C-alpha cells in the first residue's frame, strides 16, 4: 500500500493556476468559475456570499474557495451517486471563486440543493460542501453550509448532530436575506478564534 | 463490486495546520481540532469535466501563452501516474498546475520581485489523466522564488498542482520539487511535512531515458490519492 | 625570497588527452607523449593587464549586455578565492568567464539549439582578483546544454572560466558546475577527470548566508593554480 | 597542500568569452586581440600565421591560440623577469586569436623576439611560447615556435636539444617568407599523426 | 499513441570496440568514434518474418538434426521473456541460437578441436516470441570451448543468440552462460563488458521448479532490448 | 527501468546459426538468405557486392552482413512505417549473407531503394542500412550504403551532411558498374585505418 | 569595502519564544510570529563606549568588590575570542557579565536562597574586546542555583553575559556553562535550544595549559555574533 | 562559517550585571543609565515611559529595556553611519533602564530623533529602536517606537507600511502628553494577547 501524497499550501498566487482570469491571464478558451446556474438549470436560484477572516479578524484577500453540491432533487452529478435517480442534466454541481483583492468578499451563483440521503436510512438537511485554500493554510479546510430557513431539517441532520458543542453548530448556518428579488445567503468563515467555523476531516 | 467509504486520511502523513516556522500559518490555522465524520454520498462524489472543453495547448506551458516567440528557460517535460492508495489508476482526474517563470517571477499582480517577467510565458496548464492514470505536460523549469517569511527565505524551484478526481474526499493541492535542488533542505514550507519519506514523495526524479535529444529534459513524478474500500457485508453509506 | 620553478603539474589530477567517451578528443589528442622540460624565464613569466582598461560592468553579466530590460533567469552571484597549491593568494590574476543563457543557448553563430535566445544577455565577463586573491561576478544561472556526443548528451549547467596569472606555466581553462545538478553524474566531459575528489573540486557550493534577500542567490567557488617553490641554494633558473 | 583545479576543454564556443568580437558581442570597450605591435614598439615586425590540423588532416575552425614572448632585447614584460634590464615599455608580450571560421587560418602581428637566458648560464634561441585550446582538447597544448633563419641559435638551444628524436625538432621551426615587403613566418600545427607537432609539459 | 525514437544506446552498458584482452578485436575495431545520428524511419522499422515458414522442430535442438538416435549430452530447456527497456513485451521477435555440442565441438568447417563430433546434433534453432514476449527452446548443454587468444583460453559453456525485433535500432547479438560455471570469471570475452551487473545479465539461472522429472533440466533467461519513447508534442520523425 | 542486454561478439562460427547452409547444416526447410528479389518484386534489380578489410588490409573471411532497406517507392515493409502508402507486397526488405571463405567477397541481389522521408520534412537520399558481425567485433557495426549515381540526392541528404569531415562522407558511396547487362554497386568496407568506413550509433 | 546588511538570524539555531518546559515563558512569549524586516541604518549601527571610563578592576570579580578580604570560592580566569559568523574579530565590543557567588547566591534583593552571601563578592564585571576580539576576566566559580520552575529545579553553574558590538542587529544576551557539570543535561533553560551542537556552543572548556600555578584555573570560551555581508553591486541600504 | 552563539534568557537578576545600582551594588565609578541628555545635547527633550505587560495583563517588574536612536538631525553616533554628516558630539544615542520593582514603570530621558534615510532613497519616520530582556524571554524582543504627532511621516514609513495588518501598526505609536511643561510619550508594551505589540526579527 501507498501513502497519500502530502498536502502543501496553495500559496499566495493560487489564482494563476486556478482562476487565470482573476490574474489577467487568457490562456484557456473555456474557463472554470463561480456560476453553477445554466439557463435550463432547475431549482431556486440563490447567491451565496461572505468573507473569510484570519485570527485577528481581518479578511483574507488571497483565499480560493470551491463548493460541491447536489441538484434541486438531492442528486449529485457524479457517476458515484448510487440513488438510481436522474440528475439535472444542466448542472455541474461545482464552482470555484476567489475573494475580491480589495474587499475580501467572495460569492457564487448557484441553486439551493435538495436533501441528500445520509447513512443508514437517514436524511441529511440541504447543504453545500465547501473547501478553502490559501497562503498559510497547509491543507484545504473542509466545512459545510446549511440554511437558516431549513430549521426542521437541520435539527435532524446527522452531521450537525454529531457536533457535541451545540453552540458550534450555529457557525455552519448561513443567513437568508432578500436583496431586491434575489435570495442571498450570507456565510462568513472565521478560521481562528472566537466563533471559529467548524472544519471537518472528511 | 459495491464501494464503501474512502480510507481515513492519515494525518501523520501531512503537515499540521499550525506550523510556526511558516509564519502565515500562525493566524490562519484553526485552534479547534478538526471534527471527523463518517462519509456520505456528499463526500464520495465529485464533478466530471469534459475533455471536449480542453484546448490543444492546455498542457503545453511553453506554447500556450507564446505571442512573439518562445519563453526563455529550460525546456522540460513532466509526466507520471496518478493512482489511489491501493494502487488503482485514477482515470480522468482534472490536474491543474501553476508556477513562476525562469526568473522565479509569477505573472500575478501581487508579485514585485525583480526577477524579469517573460512576455511569452503564462505559467498555468491543465490536463485530464488517461485510463492508466497517466498525465504529461511540458513547461519551462521555474526559478527559485525569494519571499518574506524570515527576510532571506527562498522557495526551491517548484510547480503547484491540484487534483479533482472521483471523490470530494480525495481533493488535494500540493507542490513538487526537482531532484537535487539544494533549497529543498532549507524550505520551511516543505519542512511542515513531519516525515522524511513524505518530503521525498514530493521530489520529481530526473528521467534521463525520456529526455528528447536537442530538445527537452524530462522529470517523472507520480501522485497518490486516497482510495475507496469495497463493501462485502452491510452497506451503510445510504 | 628568490623564486625557483613552478611545482610539476600532477598529470594524474587532470583528464588525459585521449578520452574516447568525449568523441571529439579522439582526433584532437596527440599520439606522442608530452615532452617535459625544466622551466626557464619563458615559463615562469606572464603578462600584466591593467585595471584601468576594465569597464564598470565587466563582471556583471546581468547588466553588461542589457538593452531594453533585464535578462530572464535566476539571478546568482559567484565568488571565491584563487590561490596557488601552497595556499598563497594569487593577486591581480585575469579571470574570464563565458556561458549560455537561461535556456541553455549560447550567443554564438554555430549554436542552433531551439532554447530561446535572450536579447538582454551576452554571456561573457572578466575581472582581476584582488590582493587576497578574491573575485566576484554576477550572472544568470545557465541552463543545461544538449549537444551531439552520443545523440542525447546533455551538459550540466556550467560556466567556463580561464585564468592568466603570474606564470605562463599556471595558464588554465576549466568549467565549474552547481551543487546538486543531477547531470553532473552523467557528463562524459566531467568524467574525463580520473578521480572523484578532483571532479568535486569543480562544483560551486550554495552559500546561503551570502544570498541577498529578494534579490540574488550566491555560490562559492575557489580555484587552485600551480605554485612556485622558493630557492635557498643554487639558482639554476638563469 | 592543495591540488591544482583540474582542466576541462574550452569547448566549441570558447570565443564568447575569450574573443567576444569574433562572436559578434560588444560588451567591452577595450578588447584583447592578436596585435602585439603598438606604434612605438621596438623591433622587427613580423606576421606569424598558420593552421591547426586534426588527425585526419582537416583544419580546426574552432581553435583558440595565445602566444607569450619577450621583447626585441629578450626581456619579458613581466615582474617575474629577473634580468635587471629594462623591457620595451610599449609591449604587452601576449596576444590571443581564433582561426577563421571558414578557412581555419590564424595569425598574429608581433615582433621577432630577442634571445632569452636559458638555465645555468645557457642562451635560448629566439622563440614564441604558444598554447592551443579547442573543443576536444582537454588541457591546453603548449608548444614553441622557433625561426628557420636562426639556424646557429637553434643548434645550441637547450630545449630543442633536449628532444631526442632529431626529426621531431623540425616540427617546431616556422618558415620565413616575404610577402610584399612584410616578413611572414608560416607555422602549421599537426595535433595528431604524421609529423605531429611536439607538445610540452611545462 | 504516436511513437517517437528509440532511447539512445547506453554505451557504458556495453563492451567497447577496442578490447586488447580479446586479441582479434585489435585489428577489427574502428579507430574513429561512432557517429551518432537522430533516428529516421530507417532506424525505427524492421522486417517481419512469418510463423508459417517455421518447421515444427525449429526450436528443438535435441531432435531437429537427429538421424539415427538422440544426441549425447545434458537435456536442458531454456525459456524466458524478451522485453524492451521500459518493460513492454517484445512480440513476434525472431530469436536465433547456435552453439557447440556436448564436447565443446562446433559443426563448422573451421573447428578442428579434438572434442568429439555428435552425428545427431546440429546446434542451431530459431523461434518467434509470443504475445507475452515469451520464448522456449530445448537443447543439449554445450561443453566449454578451448580457443586461441592466449594459448590456454577456454570459453565457459555458452549459447549464442540473435534478435531481430521491431526496430533496426534494437538489432542485437550476444551470448548467455550457465549459473555456476567457473570459467565465467576468467573469460576475456565476457570481461570486455565493463560492469559487473551487466556481466551478470548474461547468466541464465537454474529454474528448478520447471525441471521435467526423469527428462530435462531448465534454465531461465530474460533479454532486454532498446525501447521506443512515445511522442506527445511535436512529431519530428517525419 | 531495465538496462539493454549487453552485446557480445558473434564469434567465428556465426554461420552455424545464422546461415546453416554455408556451414553445410540442413535443419530448416525455409532458409534466410541474400536474395531480396522475388519474381513479382517491383523496381530495378541491382547487385551489391564488396569485401570487408581489417586494419592490416586483409579481408575478413568469417564476417556476417545483413541489410535493411525500403522498396522501390521508398516504403519499408514494416508495420512501423507511418507513410500511409502501400508497400510492394512481394518484398521482405532484408537479407543476410556471409563472405566467401576463400576470397572474402560478399554479395546481395536486391532492388535499388526509393527515397525515404527524413526528419522534419526532409528527404533522405536512396540508401541501404547495413550491419556487420564477426569474431573480434564486440557490437554489430552499423553503416549505410548510398549510390554514386544519386549525386544530387546525396548532396541534400541529412545524415551524410551531418558528417563534418567531408572527406569521410565518400566512404559511404558505392560505385555503380555494369557487368554484362547487370547493374552492380561495389561497396568495400574498411573497419580500421586509412579510409576507414564511417560507422554509426543509431 | 562597502558593507551591506547583517546575515539573517537563523531562528533554528536559537530557542523558540514559547518553551513550555521553562514555565515563565508561557505568558511572556508573543503569540504572533515576529515580523522580519530588511535592514536600515538603524539596525546596522550601534553605540561606542570609551575605554577611558572603565575602572582598573572592572574585569576582576575577585577584587572589584572585596572590602575586608578575598571572596570565598574557586579562583578561575575566563578568556576567549569574540568573532562574527564569517570569522572576523569583533573589536571593542562591550562585554558585561553577572553571576551568583560560590554558594549559588545572587546579591539581589529578590534572592532568598539559603546559600550564604559573601560580603567580599559583588558578581558583575565588564570589559571591551581588543583588536583581536580577545577578552579576559577573573572571577569565583558560581555555585549551581535552585529555583522554582518544577519545585526541585537547579541551574548548572553559569555566568550570564551580554554583548553590544558593531550593529544593533548583533545585540545578544546568553549564558555559558562549565565543562563537565552534570546539571547541564537536566536544565530546562538550556534545553529550550533545539540542537545539541548549539547547546554545546555554550560550554566553556577547561584550558589546563593556561592555569596559573598555586593561583587560578582557566576556562576558554569563544562567542560568535552575526556578521555583515559586503556589497559589490547595488547598495540599497540607503 | 560559524553559527551565532544561541541566545538564553537574561533571567530575573539581569540587574546585577546590567544596572548594578538598581541592585544596590557599587562597583563601577562610571555607570550606564537611562539618561541620554547631556547638558549640550541638541534637540527637544522628551521623556519616554510606559510599562511592559505579560499575557494576563500584569506588569513585569523584572524587565530590562534598552533603546538605540539617532540624534536630532537623524544621524547615528556610530562609525557605521554612512551619511557623511556630523553627529551631535554630545550624544551617546543609547540608554538602559529597568522597571520599578513595585510599580513596573520604566522611563528614559532623551531627545526626539530626526528622520533617518530608509532603503532605496526612502525616508523613515522618527523612531527609537527598543529591546526587552527578562526572565521568561528567551531572546531579546525588538520593537520600535514611533510618535503620534508625526502622522504624515508615519504614513510614509517603509517599516510601518510593511506590516500588513493595518490595525497592528498602531501598537507601535507612542502617545504625546504634556506634564507640566515636559513632553512625555507614553508607550506600553503588551508581550502577549490582545493588542500584542509588534515585535521584529531585525
Ligand atoms: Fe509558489
Ligand atoms: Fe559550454
Ligand atoms: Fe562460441
Ligand atoms: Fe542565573
Amino acid at each position: 500500500e501507498l501513502k497519500e501524497t502530502p498536502s502543501q499550501t496553495g500559496g499566495p498566487y493560487v489564482h494563476i493556476g486556478l482562476l487565470p482570469k482573476q490574474a489577467n491571464i487568457e490562456v484557456f478558451e473555456h474557463n472554470l468559475d463561480n456560476n453553477l446556474v445554466q439557463d435550463n438549470t432547475q431549482g431556486q436560484r440563490i447567491r451565496l456570499e461572505g468573507q473569510v477572516f484570519d485570527g485577528l479578524g481581518l479578511p483574507l484577500r488571497d483565499v480560493l474557495i470551491e463548493i460541491w453540491q447536489a441538484d434541486t432533487n438531492g442528486v449529485y452529478p457524479s457517476q458515484a451517486d448510487t440513488q438510481g435517480k436522474q440528475v439535472d442534466p444542466n448542472f455541474l454541481g461545482w464552482g470555484r471563486t476567489g475573494a475580491d483583492f480589495g474587499t475580501g468578499f467572495w460569492s457564487f451563483n448557484t441553486i439551493k440543493p435538495g436533501a441528500v440521503p445520509g447513512r443508514k436510512g437517514s436524511t441529511q438537511a440541504p447543504h453545500i460542501s465547501l473547501i478553502i485554500f490559501a497562503h498559510g493554510i497547509n491543507i484545504g479546510l473542509h466545512t459545510r453550509v446549511y440554511f437558516d430557513d431549513e430549521a426542521e431539517a437541520n435539527a435532524k441532520d446527522p452531521v450537525l448532530n454529531s457536533i457535541e458543542w451545540a453552540t458550534r453548530r450555529q457557525t455552519l448556518v448561513a443567513k437568508r436575506e432578500e436583496r431586491d428579488g434575489e435570495v442571498v445567503y450570507r456565510f462568513d468563515i472565521r478560521i481562528q478564534g472566537e466563533n471559529e467555523t467548524v472544519f471537518f476531516d472528511i | 463490486i459495491i464501494w464503501g467509504a474512502y480510507a481515513q486520511r492519515n494525518t501523520e502523513d501531512h503537515p499540521p495546520a499550525y506550523a510556526p516556522g511558516y509564519k502565515t500559518s500562525v493566524l490562519r490555522s484553526p485552534k479547534n481540532a478538526l471534527i471527523s465524520i463518517a462519509e456520505t454520498l456528499s463526500e464520495v462524489t465529485a464533478p466530471h469535466f469534459s475533455a471536449d472543453k480542453f484546448g490543444p495547448k492546455d498542457n503545453d506551458l511553453i506554447l500556450n501563452y507564446a505571442k512573439d516567440g518562445l519563453p526563455i528557460g529550460e525546456r522540460v517535460i513532466v509526466h507520471g501516474y496518478v493512482r489511489d492508495q491501493f494502487g488503482r489508476p485514477v482515470k480522468n482526474a482534472l490536474v491543474e498546475v501553476w508556477q513562476a517563470n525562469a526568473s522565479g517571477r509569477y505573472r500575478h499582480p501581487n508579485d514585485q520581485y525583480i526577477g524579469a517577467m517573460d512576455p511569452n510565458f503564462g505559467g498555468c496548464g491543465r490536463m485530464l489523466t488517461d485510463d492508466n492514470g497517466y498525465y504529461v505536460f511540458r513547461t519551462i523549469k521555474p526559478g527559485p522564488y525569494p519571499w518574506r517569511n524570515r527576510i532571506n527565505e527562498w522557495r526551491p524551484a517548484h510547480i503547484h498542482f491540484s487534483l479533482i478526481a472521483d471523490g470530494w474526499a480525495q481533493r488535494l493541492i500540493s507542490q513538487f520539487y526537482f531532484e537535487g535542488d539544494t533549497l529543498i533542505d532549507s524550505c520551511p514550507i516543505l519542512k511542515t511535512i513531519p516525515s522524511e519519506q513524505q518530503r521525498r514523495a514530493l521530489i520529481a526524479l530526473e528521467d534521463k531515458s525520456n529526455f528528447i535529444e536537442a530538445d527537452s529534459r524530462c522529470y517523472r513524478f507520480d501522485i497518490t490519492l486516497r482510495g475507496r474500500r469495497a463493501t462485502y457485508f452491510e452497506n451503510d453509506l445510504t
